């Protein structure tokens, strides 16, 4: 599955 | 909601094995699978709702398919026997084929539209590799981790449309580039 960093960087939080 | 006006529609093969339809979009397009040019003559229809042009394909026998390339859509549908159940959606409002402008979207946690769209970005990232301009850590596979580009050549990805997802962490852009066609 994809990583934190990308999660962080692509979806809002 | 985005999932309100979805139906389910249950056809069956013509002769020559087709769908009396096209399929157009994929994630290779950026999109939705959606449904081409639905003529009267060509569906075969069984039970349901009917098929109208440009619908969403959601869901083939239970499969979710949206996300996927056109080539895994076709592939699921080959190893389903008929009938085929065909969950749709027409587009109208803000169900649109655009799986960039999908993905950014954002609805309740909990809600039926935030649970289909993970199960669609989940798809989309099945077939997918990231890319990132961060560098390459011990442990990585560039290829299969991530495709280590420059910030040029993200910034140009970016441009040209290629990207479907992106963003910065920490001084560093990451995104998700179409997959190809296969």
């Amino acid at each position: 599955a994809r990583r934190e960093s990308y999660l962080k960087a692509t979806q809002p939080s | 909601h985005w999932t309100s006006k979805v139906h389910e529609s249950v056809i069956g093969r013509n002769p020559e094995g087709q769908l009396g339809f096209e399929l157009k979009g994929g994630a290779e397009n950026g999109q939705f699978p959606y449904l081409g040019e639905v003529k009267p003559g060509k569906v075969a229809y069984e039970s349901g709702s009917k098929l109208v042009s440009e619908e969403l394909l959601l869901e083939v026998n239970e499969t979710p398919v949206a996300g996927l390339t056109i080539r895994d859509v076709l592939a699921v549908i080959k190893h389903c026997k008929d009938p085929l159940r065909l969950k749709c959606v027409k587009q109208g409002g803000i169900v649109d084929k655009d799986l960039r402008h999908y993905l950014n979207l954002r609805f309740q946690k909990g809600s039926v539209d935030h649970e289909l769209q993970q199960i669609i970005r989940d798809n989309l990232y099945l077939r997918t590799v990231p890319c990132t301009t961060r560098p390459h850590k011990e442990g990585e596979v560039p290829g299969v981790d991530y495709i280590f580009i420059t910030v040029e050549e993200f910034m140009e990805l970016e441009k040209s449309g290629a990207l479907l997802e992106s963003g910065t962490y920490e001084d560093n852009y990451y995104g998700t580039p179409k997959p190809p066609a296969e």
